[PDB]
């Protein structure tokens, strides 16, 4: 293995392949979260290439615990890697404090993991961008993470593909009072903006996260609230 | 079997240790030093097993002066107690245990006077007056007896005067001479040999 | 591990990692070093002072021990990392031989591990410069210069930095018997010899001197000045 | 042009260059002869020195009492062989108590020798050599490349300007078989002398003689000792 | 292979260091972040470059000791790598002495770790710069400095990220050296800040100060509400539309 | 076995027997019990031969080293400092040997005391092996600081001879040996059948 | 101790006591000694308490894990397997034997684990220090088939066999219902003993103690 | 044994809204002692504390790195450790040292930084957690103090008649053991305040 | 950019050669070997009055019998000079006898080589050992390319053609131990550019029935007198 960085420092300051991460990342299908006074919503765009391709094979949206839920925007095979390290990090938490791990430590956690690529003997960073929710102290959670390793806190955020339009949306559709469900329509009309086709309930994923903990909606489900909207 | 004494005054600290070097049924040296400067203000007698007392005092005294040399200014006698215990007992678990026991005297220009005491097991103590050896049973009732914490020095010479005396009249072993030291804000003063 | 050699030979037998190291040293403020009959006297020149810094913390005169103490010139980062690696070495050598150093020991002792650094593969050469003063045990002074290449020297007096030359110049026509027959003639050549370079006279001067059975003494900015003055009352002749 | 500096790197027709570089460092060595009868082996070695104030270079190594060599090119190379040749027979007598056999110690030679020339930076040994040795199928003449190659021979010169020699070898080998130690001394002699300039004779000062056989363990002679080899020849 | 190889940890036919000079470039462009010492305490102040409406203890202040606290300048990611060992290492010391770490400790120990990445092992540096805060029993009150070259100096007023210059030159202006109260230090702090930053006017939500102090025997160290911010720019103004006059 | 060593005026003084068994056989009674280290540095063997010969080499070519690198020759704390850290590093495998070091230096004589166990102590007089008991009475008995070079020799002869008269495993015949500033020297090998005829009568 | 365990015809009924002891002097009177391994697989330990904890636990999280990636319920012979495999792994050092059960797509599986790595998959079974006592118990009157409370009362006769019978065994039964369509966590199922009322009153009164120092810390 | 080398007594009562915790003060080596004012119950946090009977260095050196994790914990974390995570973080470290394992058996009490319920446990040489609702004991005099306990102790005790039970347990217990006692220290945790006292005990 | 360990197109790999031409910058060192003995002389460049010529070591005691004297990178000859004295020192040890002039070199040079990519590049320093065994006395010539010589008379630094062409007239197999001093002398104050004053020179002999020995101030003045 090579022993020496593959990510330097430009004569201007900037660590390049950092940037070049975020190109890829910008390129991927929207994710959208919203945080509501009763849990969060994440939804997601699955659109697939071929009638011949099976619609349930695989989820974008995956369950890290009994209350923590993520989505992507970037490469799924690194996605993977992540989601895998992720699952591996709450179950060593819980082994030594009998105790389910909080959404902040986690976020923590995978940020230093994802911060390792950078700095380490030729290795490149990971093509994802990450959203995380969770319900802790009675309270909900969203958090992005981001190539470089540097996390955020949001109330309401749009990533991947026409992500300035989203974050206009929900800057003009967004305010503290908000239940589950209008957080749902809100999503879904989020995801509806800059969507090419018509869409159904096999072409997006959703997944919400509350007092029961974490789950991801049933293709009824999501017939029911596309009927409605 | 080796005698360490420690009494702590209102300000100063007197330090007493005999000078015998024994190999089997006979005595090798009668003017042996079991006392170890640390510092400006701080003494270290060890007693125990051979070799072990002086790797294991060597080896603090270098690193507590170079704490000195790095940072300029120098340990006070609760970090250096500190460190010398957790020193014991990281060693006692592993291949190579040392078999000593401590004592350590020191004078701090915030805190005072202080003496601590320390096993072979690495648990420490502080107190105003302690003692190792076999002489420690018989020295002990005549400190607990006659000691106040307002002595003076005069008074705290007599009585370890009195104290060996009793060594003298009742112990097994032969120790003629101790040697005798006292901390204080001036430093460490070497006094007069007390000889039977 | 990374295993690159970072330092060989080129074209015509040069090093060019170890005159780049050279050319680093040259650039740092300068540092003058002088052996007197019983004191000998260290001081560096202040490159950049301002009132709003503590000066206790950017000193560049360090003890390595109670009878040898050091001045560099150079990186300031790779300074303080042989400093504690030669204050290790001494106590060392003090628990093994029941002895203090001699100057020329722990002198040997710093050339060696800077020229390990020119032959090792992924290391860079430390930039720095040193020059080294203390008594020995039968009380003679003694200086030594250090290189960044590995190489050491004794000297009568010299300068580091940048403007050594110079300074190097006027030590070779001033620097005489009658010279340094007493401390404060001794003294005040140092600070002549520093004069030459710092400008705003002597604000910007760093001052040390060793005695042969007292430790490193800093002089104080009245002290300087007092010396200063003297000086130019001497400029009246 | 870029296919040059790596071990490790095909040219475009199928050739590793730094083989071939290495193999022009032994070409600037100076000759060495080697040939056999049907009861001795022989090795003659011509030496080199610096100026007229500095000693001739040592050409002919003792590896064990059956087996010896000679050298051309890099001698710290030669000197790294020679030890774990040296390593290889000492430990064949320790487990197995006999001689190691010459051919087996060849394979094992060019085993060790093919490994560098496939890693990342690392370097072909820049040594070619002569093997006399002699064990229960007779003599041998083992000549070995720094492309980790080795070819058995019945007669065989490397070194600078050594075309001469194996003409001559090539010319007379018919009577190798049949001469005597003598003989096969001489015509070793003579097929070293053909490479000498026109203007340069043999001398007792930078001719040197090792010699294997049947009965007799492998032995050098240097300086006065190769004075009875000269006398008679021309 | 040496084809690929950057060389990051080599000299420059200058005697330079070319990738420590880029993460100094690199630092010049985040956050401006201010420290200044006082007769009775220390205080930090760091500008927040979080501003988006839809974002939800301290951004940019962290806490290492019971006695210390730091502000970063750089890249966030690193910092955050160099607090963890920071709180490590001040642990480290207290199990083995039974006594809370010097300021001056710490901070060497950890530029001897940002050295060792610039001097060997083929890595790149740490792009961060630090600003230590903290009380000592042998000195008292202290403010220190760090750089990625490992460099650190001890000062009684200091400013290090955007518009560094100045920032330093207005503290050199108005800083009075042993006359300075809480009171007074944070209005010189306020008064740089609004000179320093690209804003018409200061705001609460844009500025973060934490203070340092010493009561009753124990440190206290407090990050001051928004709604004393407000009280304090809005004295800053009075003050300004009076001074003239 | 029996060694002794004492210091006075003019030097330090240094003597041995000479037998070594195996058992209750004598294996052999012209043994070489003072180990000549270097022409300025003496020291015995007590315990096990083997040891004392191996780690005494050890220390003669650590001071030859030393003496090379730094152009002055080693001391005697030093060197018995060196021997006592080779030794510590094997506490408890079984080892078995006492020593003392003997020598002149720039603070004039030195004779340490060295063993297996850990001590290392300095002194005046010293005597290990066997028959040691036996030495300390004499030796206390007639030493002084102040003695002759004449009557220390006499000294030391009587004590070895008064040592193997009572000792079973003592014997064979006296060795002598006188550092000075200037080197050592080796004074006399004394049957101990001859020190029987002069001594009684 | 006393734990056992037995197969009816829709699922598993599981059954433990609760002292726990130091000696000869009893140290817990409520312990717990059935632990959770999956939402359809129970296990009971004897042996040391700290070891059959950490194992539990660990083995746990393993599964928690695997039926994360897999996405289904796991199966009764991989918690059998892990188990089996660490505790070869050990030699014999961790004194942990385990009645393990569950109810997966295949049915009912009850195994029983000892402390070298030995597994036997039978119908009935029972561990401890009590094991004879509730083994008669299951001899005498045992049926294949049974229905749900035939078996939770043969369980209970087997545990109160052994409380009453063994000397480290007493307190309280704690059973575990597994089937195919719930999950019956009984705690306690039954109370067989009860502690005597108290006849005096030693009450202490304020001021029946001497104090030399005090001290008040306001929070 | 090991565990009565030193001796030591430490016990844990549970009253309504309030725990008490009582240690005892001897430091002696086997039959001799060596000093009185020895500290067993160390303080981990506001209302929550940790009591070490056994062998002294283990005492200290568990005291030490319970200290240094937990401090760890509280910085990362930004909040108040939780009986039951202190519990959980005792368990590892002393499982973790399993066959070498540190000679002390703790005793953990406190109150819930959140809603003020008391919590008393205690844990075995190799960390097996063991929470009750009445009362701990540890120490060589564990049965004198499970004796006087099941006859004093009961349900919803105020803090002045739980000062009084625990101070007559503590008291007659140690009476009756030989290497421990010579002082009692009690320590009252109550939602606003926490009370230290010394008892007036034999010296002999 | 290229390995440490490529070959050349003519067979020579490249730092090698540039470790040779490293060489010729250092001073120059003179070595000849009698029947009598065997004497070293070198060059000291002292740069300022305000140094200490005797600081400035280049002829070094490798044992009682045997000395050296190098030239070129002055600062990677200590390597070699310490693991000289400790092959010396263990071969005491092992057979109690004192080594060959001859093995120490072969022990020396065996290091040569010994780098890749522990060294990284050839040491660039050569050598000259000086020795008496029981052959008598021997001179042996070490350079960087890991080859060494036996030699009557050498020359080696910077000056070294001019002063081997100078010993080519001037050696003889019959020289006594006095005429090569003043040889050597002669040949060393042709080759300096300033005055050979018996401060700027260096001077050793080894003999046999006596220890290594180094010329003190008053032995230089008395040769130095005749030239």
């Amino acid at each position: 293995g090579y022993s020496f960085s593959l990510t330097t420092f430009s004569p201007s300051g900037k660590l390049v392949q950092i940037e070049y991460a975020l190109a890829a990342v910008a390129g991927g299908a929207p994710s959208v979260g919203i945080k509501a006074a009763n849990g969060v919503v994440l939804a997601t765009e699955k659109k697939q290439k071929s009638i011949l391709y099976d619609e349930r094979s695989v989820h974008k949206v995956e369950p890290i615990t009994k209350h923590i839920g993520l989505v992507y925007s970037g490469m799924g095979p690194d996605y993977r890697v992540l989601v895998h390290r992720a699952r591996k990090l709450a179950q060593q938490y819980y082994l030594v404090y009998q105790e389910p791990i909080p959404t902040a430590q986690l976020v923590q956690r995978v940020a230093s993991v994802m911060q390792e690529y950078t700095q380490s003997g030729g290795v490149r960073p990971f093509g994802v961008s990450l959203l995380i929710c969770g319900w802790n102290e009675g309270r909900p959670y969203l958090f992005q993470s981001d190539p470089s390793g540097a996390y955020f806190a949001w109330k309401a955020t749009a990533m991947g593909k026409n992500y300035v339009n989203g974050k206009t949306f929900l800057e003009k559709r967004y305010n503290e009072d908000l239940e589950l469900e209008d957080a749902i329509h809100t999503a879904i009309l989020t995801l509806k903006e800059s969507f090419e086709g018509q869409m159904t309930e096999d072409n997006i994923e959703v997944g919400i996260c509350n007092e029961a903990g974490f789950r991801r909606l049933t293709p009824t489900e999501v017939k029911d609230y596309l009927a409605a909207i | 079997m080796e005698y360490l004494i420690g009494i702590q005054g209102p300000d100063y600290v007197l330090v007493a240790s005999d000078r015998v070097a024994a190999s089997n049924i006979v005595q090798m040296k009668d003017d042996h030093d079991k006392m170890f400067k640390m510092s400006e203000k701080i003494l270290l007698l060890c007693v125990g097993e051979a070799g072990d007392t002086v790797q294991f005092a060597e080896y603090i005294q270098k690193n507590v002066q170079l704490y000195k040399m790095r940072n300029g200014y120098e340990l006070s006698p609760t970090a250096a107690a500190n460190f010398t215990r957790r020193n014991l007992a990281d060693c006692l678990r592993s291949r190579t245990p040392y078999h000593v026991n401590l004592l350590l005297a020191g004078y701090d220009e915030h805190e005072g006077p202080a003496l601590y005491y320390m096993d072979y097991l690495a648990a420490l103590a502080k107190a105003p007056f302690a003692a190792h050896g076999y002489g420690a049973f018989l020295t002990l009732s005549i400190l607990d007896r006659y000691y106040t914490p307002t002595i003076s020095r005069e008074r705290a010479v007599e009585l370890l005067r009195k104290c060996l005396e009793e060594l003298q009249k009742r112990f097994i072993l032969n120790l003629p001479t101790f040697s005798v030291r006292i901390i204080d804000k001036n430093g460490i003063h070497d006094l007069d040999n007390i000889s039977f | 591990s990374y295993d690159r050699a970072i330092t060989v030979f080129s074209p015509d037998g040069h090093l060019f990692q170890v005159e780049y190291a050279q050319e680093a040293v040259k650039k740092g403020s300068t540092a003058v070093g002088v052996r007197g009959r019983d004191i000998v006297v260290l001081g560096v020149e202040k490159k950049s002072v301002a009132k709003l810094q503590d000066e206790r913390t950017v000193r560049k005169i360090c003890a390595l021990d109670d009878n040898v103490c050091m001045a560099f010139a150079g990186l300031t980062a790779d300074a303080r990392i042989v400093i504690n690696r030669a204050r290790v070495e001494c106590q060392s050598h003090r628990l093994t031989v029941e002895d203090p150093v001699t100057v020329e020991y722990i002198t040997r002792y710093i050339a060696s591990l800077k020229q390990r650094y020119t032959q090792s593969n992924g290391r860079r050469p430390f930039g720095i410069s040193a020059l080294i003063v203390g008594f020995d045990f039968d009380g003679t002074p003694r200086l030594y210069q250090t290189d960044p290449s590995g190489t050491y020297h004794a000297w009568k007096a010299n300068a580091i930095g940048r403007g050594a030359k110079s300074v190097r110049e006027f030590l070779e026509k001033n620097y005489t018997d009658e010279a340094i027959e007493t401390d404060d003639l001794t003294i005040k050549l140092v600070i002549k010899a520093l004069l030459e370079v710092v400008q705003s006279g002597g604000k910007n001067i760093e001052l040390a001197v060793m005695r042969r059975d007292q430790s490193l003494k800093i002089l104080n900015p009245e002290e300087i000045e007092k010396y200063v003055a003297e000086i130019e009352k001497e400029k009246e002749e | 042009n870029q296919y040059d500096n790596d071990v490790t790197v095909w040219s475009p027709q199928g050739r590793i260059h730094q083989i071939e570089y290495a193999m022009e460092a032994v070409k600037q060595g100076s000759a060495t002869v080697g040939l056999k009868s049907k009861t001795h082996a022989v090795l003659v070695a011509l030496k080199r020195a610096q100026s007229e104030l500095a000693a001739h270079q040592k050409k002919i190594l003792h590896v064990d009492n059956h087996i010896g060599i000679s050298i051309a090119g890099l001698t710290a190379d030669a000197r790294l062989l020679c030890n774990f040749m040296r390593q290889e027979c000492l430990d064949s007598r320790f487990v197995f108590d006999r001689p190691l056999p010459v051919s087996r110690l060849v394979s094992l030679i060019g085993s060790k020798t093919q490994i560098p020339t496939q890693r990342y930076g690392r370097r072909p040994y820049g040594v070619g050599l002569l093997i006399a040795g002699y064990d229960d199928m007779g003599p041998h003449i083992f000549q070995t490349c720094p492309s980790a190659n080795y070819f058995d021979c019945r007669a065989m010169s490397i070194g600078a300007r050594s075309q001469s020699a194996r003409t001559y070898l090539e010319r007379h080998m018919s009577e190798f078989m049949e001469c005597n130690l003598n003989e096969l001394v001489k015509h070793g002699l003579r097929a070293l002398r053909e490479t000498l300039p026109a203007e340069q004779d043999l001398t007792t000062k930078n001719v040197s003689i090792g010699i294997v056989g049947k009965d007799l363990e492998f032995t050098i002679y240097d300086d006065d000792d190769v004075s009875p080899f000269l006398e008679g020849l021309e | 292979s040496r084809r690929y190889d950057s060389r990051t940890t080599i000299f420059s036919p200058e005697g330079r260091l070319y990738q420590v000079e880029y993460a100094m470039e690199a630092i010049g462009h985040a956050g401006t972040c201010l420290g200044i010492l006082a007769n009775d305490g220390v205080l930090l102040a760091a500008e927040r470059r979080n501003i988006h409406k839809l974002l939800d203890f301290s951004e940019k202040i962290y806490k290492l000791n019971e006695d210390m606290a730091c502000s970063v300048a750089g890249i966030t990611s690193d910092a955050n790598v160099l607090t963890n060992e920071l709180r490590l290492i001040a642990q480290r010391y207290l199990l083995q002495y039974q006594e809370p770490i010097p300021c001056e400790q710490l901070v060497t120990a950890l530029c001897d770790i940002k050295q060792a990445y610039t001097q060997f092992g083929g890595k790149r540096p740490f792009g961060v710069s630090l600003l230590y805060i903290g009380w000592d029993k042998h000195y008292g009150f202290q403010l220190y400095q760090s750089d990625p070259s490992g460099n650190y100096g001890g000062w009684k007023a200091t400013c290090i990220g955007n518009n560094s210059a100045a920032a330093v030159s207005m503290l050199k202006q108005d800083y009075k050296e042993g006359e300075m109260t809480l009171k007074s230090a944070l209005a010189l702090a306020i008064k740089v800040l609004n000179k320093t930053m690209d804003v018409s006017k200061l705001s609460a939500e844009k500025v973060e100060i934490a203070t340092l102090t010493r009561e009753n025997g124990k440190t206290v160290i407090r990050v001051l509400k928004q709604k004393e911010v407000e009280q304090l720019i809005k004295k800053h103004e009075e003050e300004e539309a009076k001074a003239e006059r | 076995t029996t060694t002794l060593a004492f210091k006075f005026r003019h030097g330090v003084i240094v003597a041995a027997d000479s037998r070594a068994t195996a058992g209750a056989y004598i294996a052999s009674q012209t043994v070489k019990k003072v180990i000549e280290i270097n022409p300025y540095l003496l020291g015995t063997m007590a315990g096990g031969a083997a040891d004392c010969s191996f780690w005494e080499r050890l220390l003669a070519r650590q001071c030859r080293i030393y003496e090379l690198r730094n152009k002055e020759r080693i001391s005697v704390a030093a060197a018995s400092k060196l021997l006592a850290n080779m030794v510590y590093q094997y506490k408890g495998m079984g080892l078995s040997m006492g020593t003392m070091i003997c020598g002149w230096d720039k603070r004039g004589p030195g004779l340490y005391y060295v063993d297996s166990e850990g001590n290392r102590i300095s002194g005046a007089t010293f005597s290990v092996g066997s028959g040691s008991v036996y030495a300390y009475g004499v030796m206390d008995r007639g030493y002084s600081y102040d003695l002759e070079v004449e009557q220390a020799y006499d000294l030391a002869r009587r004590a070895i001879y008064q040592a193997t008269y009572r000792d079973a495993y003592s014997g064979g015949a006296v060795n002598l040996y006188h550092v000075r500033e200037d080197g050592w020297i080796r004074v006399s090998s004394d049957n101990v059948a001859d020190l029987h005829e002069k001594y009684s009568g | 101790t006393t734990i056992a365990g037995v197969v009816y015809k829709d699922g598993i009924v599981l059954g433990a006591d609760t002292r726990a002891t130091e000696g000869m002097v009893v140290a817990d009177k409520n312990c717990s000694k059935i632990h959770f391994i999956s939402p359809n697989i129970y296990c009971c330990g004897a042996g040391t308490a700290a070891d059959t904890d950490m194992t539990t636990q660990l083995i746990s999280s393993n599964l928690e894990l695997h039926s994360l990636s897999t996405g289904r319920l796991p199966r009764v012979v991989t918690a059998n397997r892990m188990l089996k495999q660490m505790l070869f792994r050990y030699q014999g050092y961790i004194g942990a034997a385990l009645v393990l059960g569950g109810v997966d797509v295949t049915g009912p599986h009850l195994y029983s684990i000892y402390p070298h790595g030995s597994t036997d998959k039978l119908p009935y079974v029972t561990m401890g220090s009590g094991s004879l006592a509730a083994m008669a118990v299951f001899e005498d009157k045992f049926r294949p088939d049974m229905e749900e409370e035939e078996a939770k009362n043969l369980v209970s006769e087997a545990i109160a066999a052994g409380i009453f019978n063994d000397l480290g065994s007493g307190s309280n039964i704690d059973l575990c219902v597994i089937s195919k369509n719930k999950l019956d966590f009984l705690r306690p199922y039954t109370v067989p003993n009860k502690k005597g009322t108290r006849l005096g009153r030693y009450r202490c009164e304020k001021g029946t103690t001497a104090v030399l120092t005090e001290k008040i810390t306001p929070l | 044994s090991i565990m009565s080398y030193n001796g030591g007594a430490v016990m844990a009562m549970k009253g309504k809204n309030c725990v008490a915790i009582a240690a005892d003060r001897r430091f002696g080596i086997q039959a001799q002692m060596v000093t009185t004012d020895f500290q067993k119950i160390f303080p981990m946090g506001d209302r929550l504390y940790i009591g070490l009977a056994g062998l002294a260095t283990d005492v200290q050196t568990v005291a030490q790195r319970l200290k240094f994790r937990l401090n760890l914990y509280e910085l990362k974390e930004g909040r108040q450790i939780k009986p039951y995570t202190l519990m959980s973080m005792v368990a590892n470290l002393l499982y973790e040292k399993r066959f070498g394992p540190y000679y002390t058996e703790p005793v953990i009490a406190g109150l819930d930084p959140k809603t003020f319920k008391p919590f008393i446990c205690s844990l075995d040489l190799i960390g097996c957690p063991m929470v009750t609702d009445d009362f701990v004991v540890s120490g060589t005099c564990a049965e004198q103090m499970y004796g006087m306990c099941e006859s004093l102790w009961e349900p919803n005790m105020d803090p002045d008649h739980l000062f009084e039970t625990i101070s007559q347990a503590m008291l007659n217990a140690v009476d009756r053991d030989a290497v421990s006692g010579m002082g009692v220290i009690v320590h009252i945790i109550e939602k606003d305040k926490i009370t230290t006292r010394t008892l007036k005990a034999r010296m002999d | 950019d290229r390995g440490v360990n490529t070959f050349s197109p003519e067979g020579r790999l490249f730092q090698v050669e540039y470790a040779i031409e490293a060489i010729k910058l250092g001073s120059t060192a003179i070595g000849i070997q009698t029947s009598e003995g065997v004497c070293l002389a070198v060059e000291k460049r002292i740069t300022s009055p305000l140094m200490e010529p005797s600081s400035i070591e280049k002829i070094v005691e490798i044992d009682a019998h045997i000395g050296c004297a190098m030239s070129g990178l002055i600062a990677d000859a200590k390597t070699l000079i310490d693991k000289a004295r400790v092959e010396t020192q263990n071969h005491w040890f092992t057979y109690n006898e004192t080594m060959t002039v001859e093995s120490v070199t072969q022990a020396v040079s065996n290091l040569a080589l010994q780098f890749g990519e522990a060294m990284s590049r050839p040491f660039g320093v050569a050598l000259l050992f000086g020795g008496v065994d029981e052959k008598g006395p021997q001179l042996f010539h070490m350079d960087p390319s890991g080859t060494f010589v036996q030699c009557d008379a050498r020359a080696i630094g910077s000056a070294s053609e001019g002063a081997q062409s100078s010993l080519q007239e001037v050696y003889h197999k019959s020289m006594t131990l006095k005429e090569a001093i003043k040889s050597s002398l002669i040949i060393l104050k042709q080759v300096m550019e300033e005055k050979l004053n018996a401060t700027n020179i260096e001077l050793a002999t080894v003999q046999p029935g006596q220890n290594f020995h180094m010329f003190t101030k008053e032995e230089l003045e008395e040769v130095i007198k005749d030239i």
